[PDB]
């Protein structure tokens, strides 16, 4: 299990784990508590399974949407920051970590999907999605592609799904309405249909994932990709002269991604709870703290009032937030777990030719 | 011969309508010579919602003007109505009297200013109304009074100051009446009347003092007490003679029951 | 695209009033609706907000408990019920859509009230002025000072002066233009009648350093002066 | 003789306060008890008067929806209930008499005073309050938030007698339809509205608004004159 006197932290493999361990050893050199940062695969699914047997990490990092399902089964400890440390973060971000009147996690930064485009190849990016099958043929006279991005994860295909009026659950009368699911409306049916057409007209490939989408933009094989601020560091290195701008509109409506806040939650079963709140409150959510993380892999719009101002100048954060402002923030209801599973199966089945669009979404609504 | 339609003399439609009612007329744009204006001896426009009496300057014979429950602001047109005998201005929201509006109306016998939001009287308003018999000032918001405000109304026999906010009467304010038979002071804010204010009202038969916050702990009340004791057949209330209606304040005991040793001048 | 308000007008202090804002031209069920009022004189003040879907409500502290915002998604109208109104509520009330982030939480972080209603006027109605031509004085013991206080209208000899030194309730120095309230030295004298009044103090002494103001009690409302603090 | 006011209060906004004034030394029921407000910093303000005999009451029309005046002739006390509280009601309150003696009208004695404090923000400061730059000129309006906000600011234009239209959202982005010459920019906590050229329809008032945390707050306004 986990010993006391040690913090075991889990954070997803695309974030800046190396810089978080840097902060961990800062914690070591003056409290004596060893900190181990690990980035296990499918982190978000292993945690409910190992925590209910007793153990796993102390601290888990993820978007805020899965922390609802966690707190509902009581895997998370209720956090008690005083109203003066709450003021060090935007009074915005504390809503995304509040499940059932209680606070269950610390907000670290706000993530949002943006359009990343090769400035050396596509100086004026497309304002709409409509013009990409036409932009593609113009870049098939070079051998280039037009656009590539993770189709394995519905997180990335949803800004086009929810574009023309698609949605997860209807937020009506204080609650998210669990039985009102908008994965069949005219908009989602027309959003995924346009995604399908791009594949069978061979402007993308249904088999593309994260590891060939970024692995094609960093070598200049593709003009555009859709990714979050964590990919900037790898792109910064490759010295591909790129820009970060607002997503293309789809049939007038702007692309509406789902927004998550990177949040740190504390295992309810940890013997090291106060140690874990010292690390987060005193060391991580600080200037010298987040700067360590942000330099490994950028976090987006950080929730710390303080360090946000210093990154303001960044035209890349603006595109992140300007694109978050279109489309709403992720519900955290326990059903998000089964929501994403229902959507990646309807996207995959329709990207692949197994069911058409109408057939793929009608399945997903049967909960 | 100036054939002048009514609605030019009197800009107020409702007011011109009382004229059309006063002369036995058929329409309201009819012509009216000065001759028929001078047939108007009385204008009862009681309860008829009139804003300005502008134009009543040219009715030389109004001996009886009663304008009640109206919206009057400006009665300055009334100071040239010398032949005014009875003036009754009730229910109107006029906050003040012009200095010298009544100066000219030397034939006034009865003046009823009632239910306006009067807070003060001018220093000498009544000074020329020497033939005044009945003066009714009740339901105004008066708090103090001018000195000798009544010193000229030597023929007065009925004075009604009831239901105001009179906090104190000026010294000898009543010294020059000598003919008053009825004086009302009920429903006011008097703590105490001046030493000997009623000493010269040698024609007085009815007086009302009830519903005042008389201050029977101060030694100034002594005068009122020894007066009620002397003249009990003079003090009235609602039913009949009640000389116990002049109650103390906070004890509700009769004023005429206050003894010298039961107060102290150190208080007031 | 438009937002039509209604229900403004004349209301007695303490009374109530219901403003309506009829919406059409946008998805109204996925927008927030905000009320922003503007005094005849001052800037825009945000009053209350609502998300047409979550029913979520928020208010500015200056109306909390007196105002109740609501909305009817089927009739596309939002209403602002305004009870127990004060005179300082008199203002033009505007109604404005947010749209965007609303229909989750964050429904009231970060607005851009793109579209506005034409506004509607609310008037809550059912005065003498004393000017103290000098807020600060300067003097030293065996002193000379005179403090002036001039009315905007004719208060007829009915004005009083008050000595207020810090941490204390005002002393009452002079009543009715010229009378030394009992216990006040011969050193203080009050002067004047009509529009124009003075308080003169002679040998000024260390215990005379305090803030003096005037009060007219002729007409209503009773009104004070600005205060004059002595050096 | 003396008037004794209840002890100090501290209430949250929107809640209730009723304070007391216990008369002693004269005949309470025969003399009126005025009430006066005094905010730290500015002059006195008269509230009402309620005479403990009827007891009727005039209020100053600024207060008539708040202040309620009552009295109990039995216990020689006058009361004042102020609801619902906002933070502008943070003040010292007084009661004082109105004593008369035929020709002596005063307020006489004031109570020691009841202190009231009310609380549990973002202040947008524009520069300048009013400018005056000509057609064609480059106007720059700066607006500085007190507390740290993100790129959350918006800029509105308000021609006299019409509802504000929106120009800039999120601190730098031009709203739909808005002309080219308008622009927004952010340097930490001050936000700059700049119009590159200036056309004759720009001569109106300009508000900035912060929403990082709802309570929503606007600027005092910048007026652009011809």
């Amino acid at each position: 299990k986990i010993e006391e006197g040690k913090l075991v932290i889990w954070i997803n493999g695309d974030k800046g784990y190396n810089g978080l361990a840097e902060v961990g050893k800062k914690f070591e050199k003056d409290t004596g508590i060893k900190v181990t940062v690990e980035h296990p695969d499918k982190l978000e699914e292993k945690f409910p399974q190992v925590a209910a047997t007793g153990d796993g990490p102390d601290i888990i990092f993820w978007a805020h949407d899965r922390f609802g399902g966690y707190a509902q089964s009581g895997l998370l400890a209720e956090i008690t920051p005083d109203k003066a440390f709450q003021d060090k973060l935007y009074p915005f971000t504390w809503d995304a970590v509040r499940y059932n009147g209680k606070l269950i996690a610390y907000p670290i930064a706000v993530e949002a999907l943006s359009l990343i485009y090769n400035k050396d190849l596509l100086p004026n990016p497309p304002k709409t999605w409509e013009e990409i099958p036409a932009l593609d043929k113009e870049l098939k006279a070079k051998g280039k592609s037009a656009l590539m991005f993770n189709l394995q994860e519905p997180y990335f295909t949803w800004p086009l799904i929810a574009a023309d009026g698609g949605y997860a659950f209807k937020y009506e009368n204080g609650k998210y309405d669990i039985k009102d699911v908008g994965v069949d409306n005219a908009g989602a049916k027309a959003g995924l249909t346009f995604l399908v057409d791009l594949i069978k007209n061979k402007h993308m490939n249904a088999d593309t994932d994260y590891s060939i989408a970024e692995a094609a933009f960093n070598k200049g094989e593709t003009a555009m990709t859709i990714n979050g601020p964590w990919a900037w560091s790898n792109i910064d290195t490759s010295k591909v002269n790129y820009g970060v701008t607002v997503l293309p509109t789809f049939k007038g409506q702007p692309s509406k991604p789902f927004v998550g806040v990177l949040s740190a939650g504390i295992n309810a079963a940890s013997p090291n709870k106060e140690l874990a709140k010292e690390f987060l409150e005193n060391y991580l959510l600080t200037d010298e703290g987040l700067e360590a993380v942000n330099k490994d892999k950028p976090l987006g719009a950080v929730a710390l009032k303080s360090y946000e101002e210093e990154l303001a100048k960044d035209p890349r954060i603006a595109a992140t937030m300007e694109n978050a402002q279109k489309g709403e923030i992720m519900p955290n209801i326990p059903q998000m777990s089964a929501f994403w599973y229902a959507v990646r199966t309807a996207v995959i089945n329709a990207a692949s030719g197994r069911q058409t669009v109408d057939e793929a979404l009608k399945d997903a609504q049967t909960n | 011969t100036v054939s002048t339609p009514i609605k030019q003399i009197f800009p107020d439609d409702a007011f011109a309508e009382t004229i059309k009612a006063n002369l036995k007329k058929k329409s309201v744009t009819d012509a009216v010579t000065q001759n028929e204006l001078n047939s108007i001896d009385q204008i009862i426009a009681n309860n008829s919602d009139i804003k300005s009496v502008q134009g009543i300057q040219y009715l030389p014979n109004v001996r009886y003007l009663a304008l009640g429950g109206n919206k009057l602001h400006d009665i300055s047109a009334l100071k040239e109505l010398t032949n005014l005998t009875y003036l009754i201005l009730t229910g109107n929201q006029l906050q003040s009297l012009p200095n010298g509006v009544f100066d000219k109306l030397t034939n006034l016998k009865e003046l009823v200013l009632v239910e306006n939001q009067l807070q003060s009287l001018p220093d000498g308003v009544f000074d020329k109304l020497t033939n005044l018999t009945y003066l009714y000032l009740y339901h105004n918001q008066l708090q103090s009074l001018p000195k000798g405000v009544f010193d000229k109304l030597t023929n007065l026999t009925r004075l009604d100051l009831d239901n105001n906010q009179l906090q104190s009467l000026p010294e000898g304010v009543f010294d020059k009446l000598t003919q008053l038979k009825q004086l009302s002071l009920n429903d006011n804010q008097l703590k105490s009347v001046p030493d000997g204010v009623f000493d010269r009202l040698t024609s007085l038969t009815h007086i009302w003092l009830l519903n005042n916050p008389w201050d029977c702990a101060c030694s100034d009340i002594l005068y009122l007490s020894r007066w009620i004791s002397q003249h009990p057949g003079l003090v009235f209330g609602y039913l009949n003679l009640d000389p116990d209606s002049a109650r103390c304040s906070g004890t509700n005991t009769p004023v005429r029951a206050v003894t010298e040793a039961s107060t102290s001048p150190s208080k007031c | 695209v438009q937002l039509v308000e209604s229900g403004g007008g004349l209301v007695q202090p303490g009374g109530s009033l219901r403003l309506s804002c009829a919406a059409s031209g946008f998805n109204f069920s996925s927008s927030s609706i905000h009320w922003v009022r503007q005094a005849p004189g001052k800037g825009l003040e945000w009053v209350a907000s609502i998300s047409s879907s979550s029913g979520s409500t928020s208010y500015a502290d200056s109306v909390k408990g007196r105002f109740t915002i609501s909305a009817d998604t089927s009739k596309n109208t939002a209403y602002l019920q305004m009870n127990s109104l004060t005179a300082e509520d008199t203002a033009v009330y505007y109604c404005a859509r947010y749209g965007h982030w609303s229909w989750g939480r964050w429904w009231n972080y970060w607005v851009a009230l793109d579209y506005w209603g034409q506004g509607t006027l609310v008037t809550v109605s059912s005065d003498i002025v004393m000017t103290q031509s000098q807020k600060f004085m300067s003097t030293s013991a065996g002193d000379r000072v005179s403090i002036t206080c001039k009315a905007s209208q004719n208060v007829r000899t009915a004005v009083a002066w008050y000595q207020q030194k810090p941490g204390q309730s005002p002393k009452a120095l002079i009543y009715l233009a010229s009378n030394r309230h009992t216990g006040v030295p011969d050193r203080f004298t009050g002067s004047g009648s009509g529009t124009d009044f003075t308080l003169t103090i002679s040998n000024v002494q260390s215990e005379d350093l305090a803030d003096y103001f005037c009060l007219q009690h002729w007409s209503y409302p009773y009104t004070f002066g600005g205060g004059t603090k002595l050096e | 003789v003396q008037l004794k006011e209840s002890g100090p209060e501290l209430v949250k906004p929107g809640a209730s306060v009723k304070m007391s004034c216990k008369a002693s030394g004269y005949t309470f029921t025969s003399y009126v008890i005025h009430w006066v407000k005094q905010r730290p910093g500015q002059g006195l303000e008269w509230i009402g008067y309620i005479n403990p005999y009827n007891d009727g009451s005039k209020y100053n029309e600024k207060f008539k929806g708040k202040a309620t005046l009552t009295s109990d002739k039995s216990s020689s006390t006058a009361y004042m209930d102020l609801s619902s509280l906002t933070s502008e009601d943070s003040a010292v309150y007084y009661c004082a008499r109105y004593g008369v003696r035929g020709d002596y009208y005063a307020v006489d004695y004031w109570g020691q005073g009841t202190s009231v404090t009310v609380s549990s923000d973002i202040q947008m400061t524009q520069s300048p309050s009013s400018l005056s730059a000509s057609v064609g000129d480059r106007v720059t309006i700066t607006c500085r938030a007190s507390q740290s906000v993100s790129s959350a600011v918006a800029w509105y234009q308000q021609k006299p007698g019409k509802a504000p239209k929106l120009l800039i959202y999120s601190a730098s982005s031009l709203y739909s339809g808005v002309p080219s010459r308008f622009s927004g920019s952010r340097s930490g906590t001050d936000f700059t509205l700049t119009i590159s050229s200036l056309q004759p329809e720009d001569f109106a008032t300009y508000y900035c608004q912060q929403s990082s945390s709802s309570l929503i707050t606007f600027g005092q306004g910048t007026k652009v004159e011809i």
